[PDB]
């Protein structure tokens, strides 16, 4: 199949005549078992029928379910007839370290290029430039270590110097709380292609389980300083509120104008396909 | 104490 | 006004009408019977926002339309107070009718004064004259549309009856006259639970599937 | 959980107050989830909710779906059993070839060597002798095929001459049917320990994601041949059923009598403690 | 027994039990209307094997089966009167109960006697003892299914009531609860006739189309 | 739930949280007048579905938030009971806890076998263990928003009251704590009625201009 | 005043053991911390105090027998 099924609302599935029946309180869907491709879902509250199950073992789909967190947990493992992502991982395992550098050290130049340039947006030049100079002098390895170096800068110059990432506020707490909202979309966009996110694109520190998606979302992560520092004077729950509208909010992909779902998905492939193809694209990403 | 609960035909 | 039982996963609210469709016709049954013998029972559990359990004295339960007696003697006396009340809103009628009793009150009272008897007497009220017309609700010529549309009428002026359930009821009705029953009950306030096996196309209504699971379905 | 629940009836399932709840029309139950060691779906008109399915995998419980026939279509993977699992990734990328021929060669060792015990148990000179042998001629890259051929004497001394694994018969039915009981059992052992399941022991050109639980169930085999040759005479549900009084009865390990499921369990404890640790004990189990 | 309305071209007969389906719901709730105002409306008549029109006191018109009481003053005056009757084929064991009267009559009499009140008493009848115990049919019913068997059971019973009507009853039982109430009328030969909105599939029924024409169904 | 006064002309339902903004200072000072004096003055008149008039003593009137007592004996009562509920609708966490009162009972009686006297006792119930722990509810520390947040939670645990009724509490609620309090309102089921002099933007309200004309208002 | 004389000397025998007292403590520790997630559980703010050996016993209700069968007794 082709199209991705995802289920973000509370529903109930069937199935009658090779025809995937969708319910949810507003309309019914039906959708025919040929089309769909991998079956993903998002919440808690969706309800599904051991018959379906059955007939998407005989379809191959890929199941994928998540928790409350929208982190996926686990996913549906047949004991024949296999899916093609399974046969993909071991190209994971085949990953190459130049591979994993380059692209690793195109992820950092690219969020190092977005904390400058929304600098520039916020008009400090100094700083802007300084991080700007850094982006410059990134070097594989990471022997200078300008990305730490970078970061300092970043938030001193978005929340003043007193302001850093180990002090325990309502900043950093919602700084953390964005990080885990776009590591919940990354991650579930690493699970979708099939990855183990265990495997990280940093060779240094394995600690982390979501090591590759956490990676993977670096780019995108100043869109969400952003509004933390707009709204940093508000209380954590209110900047809960105006972290929570990022979903609705569209941003612009080099391409065009698109959802971050879909231009976290469209990321999420180039990334994955050129590790396995070794390097023909790196996908590129400004705020 | 049961290990094998059937909830079902008992066969 | 919410009711739950074991098969839902948490309790429904009845508000106005309510349509409730289940497609099984064990747990349909099993339901019936547990309205029927609701107070023997404590799987079905009715309770309103106070949380505090209705008792079936406050249920007021209906599957014959035309077999439940609408005339009553509390229906027939708040219904004749009611009459009482319409009539007194208007100045110039009650003062009318006074005027019309006031005369009848002096021929009766003439003939009275010519008997040989000593005779005394108090007054003709309007709740009298009512009594005396024998104003009552008239099912015998109404269709099944009427009947159900006359117990949505009369379900305000029964004090005691917290909500009002029908069974199966919703099958005599066309889809318009279905439409007809839930504008008048939003109007009505009153809180009405339809119970029916099949489901009815073009209204919002709770549907409880084989697997038990309950939708809801705006068809 | 101690507990293994089979529902071959329709009804269905839902998550209340850390307790699986089993609904159905006639009758409702409540089962405990840490009572509950594996859950298993026998028919495809069972319901349940995906917040029951996220407990699970929190509790760590094995759900098994079957098909219309009962057998087991699809078993749920979750994605990260434990924080160790991303640490042991790096340790199975740096396992090697000889720690993995030895351990794999020992356990087919412990495998001729629990048939040779079967066979003498069944008083069998001949054949036990013959199996005895070839567990002495067993040797690193398997060139004699001891272990295939010690297989095939083994089906053909026990059901006859005429028989072969090759059939549609209820015997082989029957013994792939606990072959994929225990290999699910295996396989989510395995998930706990948090290493590959794709990656074998034996041979590295084979690519199965059950290829390791495979070659960790191996030694278990003879346990389910017991009750197939003797109840190879009654209908296959009843020998189903005697399939099922497996995780009922108690075997015997070397340190005391266990349960089947803490036999596993430890077992692949001290497997993959052994190939971390560079073969320091070999796990033995005997009938 | 036969049954016609203006709506039919010629009038079906009913015999044992009869499932009839009315696909328009305006043909429907107007037949139910004429089914209760049968007294008062001439539309709808019934037509027995004789050929005689039947008053609505011999029709029997039953719509919330739970709903209806089997316990009523007719039908335990019909079993009182019943009991009375049998006890009294019997002579040798209605002298035994006049006997066993007798006595409690003298016992409690002599209890009235030891009273310093004067007391007037007129004797006990074996109607008055039947009312004393209480006798009725059982009330205990678990499910509609049974209700049912108890209301085929007490038509049976009735002589004066000669049809049984079921207004939308089948939607309760199970298809094979259906099988059972079909099966139980043939075995009890009542005349039972139900009305449903919509067919039901898998048994025997004669359904009204839109267009008015009746077609049997397996 | 509909409320009637003399400047309408028909009684307004009350349904879960409603707004009502009265533009006309006398208009309004008169109408809470009437509120506060409600029993005796017959110009405001308040009645459910069933046209019964509701008593001042089931209607609840709310005016100085944080000066209103939250805690009473019925309602600390009623809030253990539910606690009560709640521990025992857990079957493990209730067999613990009479595991635990178990043993302190089996140390206390030795300690009473000690003792020269004849001592005897009954039982150390869970609801005496939550009298002794002294659950209550904390207003000390409460902002205003959590204060009317929690008269929102108690009014499911009062029995009497049949109608709560704000008056000019909306002036202390952000426009998004005003969202909470009514998207928890329509949850809670409850009938509240704000009443305010200058209307609140963004939310649903009844509007009665200086000219006495009432008009539904979107924002 | 018997029953505050009798409360009070059975808290007396309880303080003059320091271990049996310690495990009152512990136990009490535990309910009150089962109690107290519960109250969080709970959707209403809920203040608490704590639970103290003379609460128990008079929750328990520790008094003389009054069980008299005759004016002997
Ligand atoms: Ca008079
Ligand atoms: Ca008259
Ligand atoms: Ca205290
Ligand atoms: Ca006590």
């Amino acid at each position: 199949g082709w199209r991705t099924v995802v289920v973000n609302i509370h529903s109930k599935l069937s199935y009658k005549n090779n025809h995937l029946i969708f319910r949810n309180s507003y309309k019914t869907e039906m959708i025919h078992l040929s089309e769909i491709d991998i079956l993903l879902l998002e919440t808690t509250d969706i309800v599904l029928t051991t018959m379906l199950v059955k007939r998407l073992v005989d379809e191959n789909i890929l199941v994928i379910f998540c928790d409350d967190k929208r982190l996926p947990t686990a996913f549906l493992t047949p004991y024949y007839a296999r899916h093609d992502s399974s046969l993909q991982i071991a190209r994971q395992i085949a990953w190459k370290e130049n591979v994993k550098c380059e692209v690793w050290t195109a992820i950092i130049a690219q969020k190092i290029l977005n904390q400058s340039y929304y600098l520039g947006e916020c008009s400090f030049f100094e700083k802007s430039q300084s991080i700007m100079e850094l982006y410059h002098g990134l070097e594989r390895f990471d022997p200078s270590n300008r990305e730490g170096h970078s970061a300092r800068i970043y938030f001193n110059t978005l929340f003043g110097n007193d302001f850093t990432r180990e002090s325990d506020n309502d900043i950093n707490a919602a700084l953390d709380y964005g990080y885990t909202l776009l590591l919940s979309m990354f991650a579930r966009e690493v699970v979708v292609c099939g990855c183990m996110t265990q495997i990280g694109l940093k060779h240094a520190n394995q600690f982390n389980q979501f090591n590759l998606a956490s990676d993977i979302m670096e780019p995108f992560r100043p869109i969400i300083d952003r509004i933390v520092y707009q709204n940093r004077h508000n209380n954590f729950v209110k900047i809960k509120k105006e972290l929570f509208s990022i979903f609705s909010e569209t941003y612009l992909y080099n391409g065009k104008e698109m959802y971050l779902s879909n231009i976290v998905s469209d990321y999420t492939k180039k990334v994955i396909k050129a590790l396995n193809q070794l390097g023909e694209e790196i996908p590129e990403f400004r705020i | 104490e049961e290990r094998l609960v059937f909830l079902g035909d008992n066969y | 006004m919410k009711i739950n039982f074991s098969l839902l996963d948490e309790p429904m609210e009845v508000n106005l009408g309510t349509v409730l469709v289940i497609e099984d016709v064990s747990v349909f049954a099993q339901l019936v019977k547990e309205f029927y013998q609701y107070d023997e029972q404590s799987n079905l559990t009715i309770f309103d926002s106070k949380i505090r359990s209705i008792r079936s004295s406050e249920l007021l339960l209906i599957t014959d339309i035309l077999g439940y007696d609408i005339n009553t003697s509390q229906v027939l006396k708040l219904l004749h107070t009611d009459i009482v009340s319409q009539l007194n809103d208007k100045p110039e009628v009650r003062s009318e009718i006074d005027s019309l009793v006031s005369l009848i009150t002096d021929i009766i009272m003439a003939e009275c004064i010519e008997n040989e008897l000593d005779i005394e007497y108090d007054e003709i009220t309007l709740l009298e004259l009512i009594k005396a017309l024998g104003v009552r609700i008239e099912t015998k010529s109404c269709t099944v549309f009427e009947k159900i549309f006359e117990i949505l009428q009369i379900f305000k002026y029964l004090v005691k009856k917290r909500i009002l359930v029908f069974v199966n009821s919703l099958s005599y009705f066309s889809k318009d006259e279905i439409y007809q029953i839930l504008e008048y009950t939003k109007l009505s306030q009153a809180d009405v639970l339809f119970l029916e096996p099949r489901q009815i196309e073009g209204i919002q209504q709770f549907i409880l599937d084989k697997d038990y699971i309950l939708m809801p379905y705006n068809n």
